[PDB]
């Protein structure tokens, strides 16, 4: 359901993307750790290439 | 699922929308009727303009 | 022409459109750059919106293998290109056989239909219609549009307004099927054809402008002089501030009166004479004085939208989107193509009998004429010699456009500009040739050196 959240705040995702955080979203990260992460690189868009430095940056395998 | 006619301004990949939907990806300066929620999350980022189509 | 067999094309291309509106698809559209595409993508962005459909619209400067490739990876359903993809039919073929394609034009396609299946070419031409005055790309348009759904009828005013801008009515009247979408118009009562001057200008222009930016067609002595524009209509009693359509219709036939005098007294050809004062298509949709009520004016302001990377914002206003019109106005030359012809006037080519100055991409190839009036009445060149710009064609990258303008005491040297360039055309490859004292050509950029040597030779021998 991050679409939606993401969405909420004015955040749009690939479908890939959502692929690969869908599983792990609210188990492992939180919505405000992904906002921020997404913001710190200057973008509202989280595509695979975020989604991967951001799994990465937060130790999730 | 609302949805309303958009200039997209930037170059875009294809997103889901809350429907699971795909939509795009989109071209910097595409005119698409996209759903709302996304169409006015880009217009919040300064990143596209509502247009009106008067039927 | 054979109307009833393009009516089965045009049937053929709106019920496939229908039929993936119906499925559920995302209409892809495609269009081209210039007014008659941005009325054309317009037309058919309404017409799947009116059917409750989705549509994605691109505005694009010409079809390409790069632009097809980017379209196939998108892997849509169904594509429909508008003024453009006649000359790409085997290209689309190739890279779009996996979707329906749609494509509705009216260049001169390389095939008469597509040899592929959910394939259908929308094009007059070879069903007899002529290409350049029988019907335009958003007539194309405006006809599939109207067949998928007669209330797209209310979209003839923005379809005649790209017939304007692709000069279907050049000789100063519409032709072939343009006249239906005329009287579609005026039955709705969206379009008015007035008998005007046929100027650039009437709604938002001062009438010195009106005058000294005159192309189609040029006054002679006042085209590219804003000073004896603002003289001449002092003397003939007119506010050269007011504008066009302020004047009372007694005051217009004063100044229509008062111009062809003016121009059989200076030898204007009969061509240009005769298509002075015609076909004016006026909406009473907008207010008078207002850019969008009249269709030169209206198809205007779309190409400078499509010269600004913001095609698509002018697809909005011919949509009514009133916001977009705002933005367009304030996102937007004469008087600096004045300035740089005058201060690059270095980089001239004269020879025994003409004047030469290729400016390339710093003046637009429709103000070459103008530029090289300019030229005459500036102080820059001898007026016995007639003068040539050049200017990179924005259509085609391996080709260059110029006019040829000269004075009236320079014709009695035994000078014919038209039989110039119609020579120098028959020995270079491309168009050419005109009248005695305003003539054009076109022909390759990449002999630019070998035009200024036969034009001289051919002038001198004259």
């Amino acid at each position: 359901m991050l679409v939606e959240d993401l969405l909420k705040n004015n955040y749009l995702i690939t479908p890939s993307a959502y692929y690969l955080l869908s599983d792990h979203y609210k188990k492992a990260f939180t919505l405000a750790e992904l906002i921020k992460f997404a913001k710190n690189r200057g973008t509202f868009v989280v595509d695979s290439n975020l989604a991967r430095e951001f799994l990465a940056e937060k130790g999730i395998i | 699922v609302p949805k309303e006619a958009y200039i997209i301004q930037i170059d875009l990949p294809a997103v889901l929308g809350p429907d699971m939907k795909e939509y795009g990806p989109f071209m910097a300066g595409d005119m698409a009727i996209i759903p709302t929620v996304i169409g006015r999350a880009l217009v919040e980022r300064e990143a596209a303009r509502r247009v009106r189509i008067f039927l | 022409m054979d109307k009833e067999a393009f009516l089965e094309r045009v049937r053929e291309g709106a019920e496939l459109i229908k039929m993936h509106i119906e499925l559920g698809h995302t209409i892809r559209l495609i269009s081209h750059r210039d007014a008659d595409g941005i009325t054309a993508g317009a037309i058919l962005a309404k017409a799947v919106a009116r059917e409750g459909g989705t549509f994605q619209l691109s505005i694009v400067k010409q079809v390409s293998e790069e632009l097809i490739d980017q379209l196939a990876r998108e892997k849509r359903e169904i594509y429909v290109f508008s003024d453009l993809g006649s000359g790409s039919i085997e290209l689309i073929e190739e890279k779009l056989n996996f979707a329906t394609v749609v494509v509705a034009d009216h260049h001169p396609p390389e095939k008469d239909s597509f040899s592929t299946d959910s394939h259908v070419l929308v094009n007059p031409v070879p069903f007899g219609a002529n290409s350049v005055r029988d019907l335009s790309g958003s007539g194309v348009a405006y006809f599939v549009a109207r067949e998928m759904n007669r209330k797209n009828r209310d979209m003839a005013y923005v379809a005649i307004v790209g017939a304007v801008g692709d000069m279907q009515e050049i000789d100063g009247t519409f032709h072939g099927l343009n006249l239906e979408i005329i009287e579609d118009g005026k039955e709705l009562g969206i379009l008015e054809v007035r008998k005007e001057l046929r100027l650039f200008g009437r709604e938002s222009r001062p009438l010195y402008q009106m005058l000294a930016y005159a192309t189609n067609p040029e006054i002679p002595e006042i085209t590219g002089d804003e000073r004896k524009a603002i003289e001449w209509l002092r003397a003939k009693g007119f506010d050269p501030e007011m504008k066009y359509w302020q004047l009372r219709e007694e005051e217009k036939r004063k100044l229509h009166e008062a111009l062809l005098v003016h121009m059989i007294k200076h030898g204007a050809p009969k061509e240009a004479i005769d298509r002075l004062i015609g076909d004016v298509v006026i909406s009473p949709l907008y207010p008078e004085g207002d850019v969008r009520h009249e269709a030169r004016e209206f198809a205007t302001l779309l190409n400078a939208t499509g010269r600004l990377n913001a095609g698509t914002l002018g697809v909005a206003i011919c949509l009514g989107d009133e916001e977009a019109y705002k933005v367009a106005r304030k996102m937007l030359e004469q008087i600096e193509a004045r300035k740089f012809i005058i201060q690059n006037w270095n980089m001239v080519e004269e020879g025994e009998h003409a004047y030469v100055f290729y400016a390339g991409k710093n003046i637009r190839d429709t103000l070459v004429g103008i530029a090289a009036n300019m030229a005459i009445n500036a102080g820059l060149a001898d007026p016995e010699k007639p003068v040539v710009v050049l200017a990179d064609s924005d259509e085609d990258e391996n080709l260059v456009k110029g006019s040829a303008r000269t004075t009236e005491k320079a014709l009695e040297k035994g000078y014919h500009l038209g039989e110039a360039l119609k020579e120098v055309a028959e020995k270079l490859g491309g168009e050419g040739g005109g009248h005695a004292i305003a003539a054009g050509i076109r022909f390759p950029k990449n002999r630019i050196d070998e035009f200024i040597k036969l034009f001289n030779e051919a002038l001198g021998r004259q």
